Formats: structure tokens, C-alpha cells, sequence
């Protein structure tokens, strides 16, 4: 699980400094 | 017969082949990517380096393991460019793994697999924004 997680949300946070 | 699916294979199959050794929205596309998304690698290297390990890639049965973790990611109803552009930068990550192991002819499926799933999942939202125009312009400058 926790791989998954992890890669989601690095996108959600590239996601958020590009949004920005 | 599906530009859309086209325009996406040629943009992330571009960038994944080119770790191994047309029109002007993919050509953008594609220079946006790999400027992105070779960024996200350099940052992130430790942290990709760790989701490779897991992964354990040292055959092709390993290689599945990862098109599972596309489908597992796309499936997810949350989407947005940040987790495009990431997931292709592992993916590309992945791919220079997979040249150092003497299993290049894994990539191009990778990115197949990788285009089949995104596309399947997500066309509307993608549409929706935009395209891959949208995606240039997110990422702009
Ligand atoms: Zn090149
Ligand atoms: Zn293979």
C-alpha cells in the first residue's frame, strides 16, 4: 500500500506547486 | 481511430524510449514532459529509488508488478496533471532501470501499458482539460 500512497502523493504535491 | 490515444502513446513512449539507447502540440507536449518530469526524477531520486526497490525488478515477471501499480494509481477517481506528469516520470525512471538490466524491450510496452491505462481511465477528465494543450499550459513557464 504504502508505494502507491507514496507516489499519488508526491503527484498531488507536484500537482500543488505548479497549481500555485 | 483514437487521436487522442495516439498523440498520448507518441508524447510517453518518446520520453520512456528515450532512457534506452507528428504535430506541434506533441512536440511541446513531449519538451514539457521530459523538463517536468526529469525535474520530479533529480528531486525525488532517493524516494523513487526506494519505490524501485520494493518493486525489485530483475525479471520480467517483476515487470508486471508495474503495470499493476499504473492501473492501481489510474483507477483512483482523484486525477490531476501533477499525478500524470509523476506517475510518467516514474515511469521513466523505471525505464532507465530496465536499460541498466539488459531488458530495453520492456520499455516501450511500459509506455504502451502505461498510455493504455491513462487513456482508458481518464479520457473525459483529460478532454476536459484540454488535452495535451492543457497539459503545456499547466506546466507553462
Ligand atoms: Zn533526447
Ligand atoms: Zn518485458
Amino acid at each position: 500500500i504504502w508505494l502507491l500512497q507514496e507516489l499519488l502523493r508526491l503527484g498531488d504535491e507536484i500537482n500543488a506547486r505548479y497549481a500555485r | 481511430g483514437d487521436e487522442l490515444y495516439r498523440q498520448s502513446l507518441e508524447i510517453i513512449s518518446r520520453y520512456l524510449r528515450e532512457q534506452a539507447t507528428s504535430g506541434a502540440t506533441s512536440r511541446k507536449a513531449l519538451e514539457t514532459l521530459r523538463r517536468v518530469g526529469d525535474g520530479v526524477q533529480r528531486n525525488h531520486e532517493t524516494a523513487f529509488q526506494g519505490m524501485l526497490r520494493k518493486l525489485d525488478i530483475k525479471n520480467e515477471d517483476d515487470v508486471k508488478s508495474l503495470s499493476r501499480v499504473m492501473i492501481h494509481v489510474f483507477s483512483d477517481g482523484v486525477t490531476n496533471w501533477g499525478r500524470i506528469v509523476t506517475l510518467i516520470s516514474f515511469g521513466a525512471f523505471v525505464a532507465k532501470h530496465l536499460k541498466t538490466i539488459n531488458q530495453e524491450s520492456c520499455i516501450e510496452p511500459l509506455a504502451e501499458s502505461i498510455t493504455d491505462v491513462l487513456v482508458r481511465t481518464k479520457r473525459d477528465w483529460l478532454v476536459k482539460q484540454r488535452g495535451w494543450d492543457g497539459f503545456v499550459e499547466f506546466f507553462h513557464v
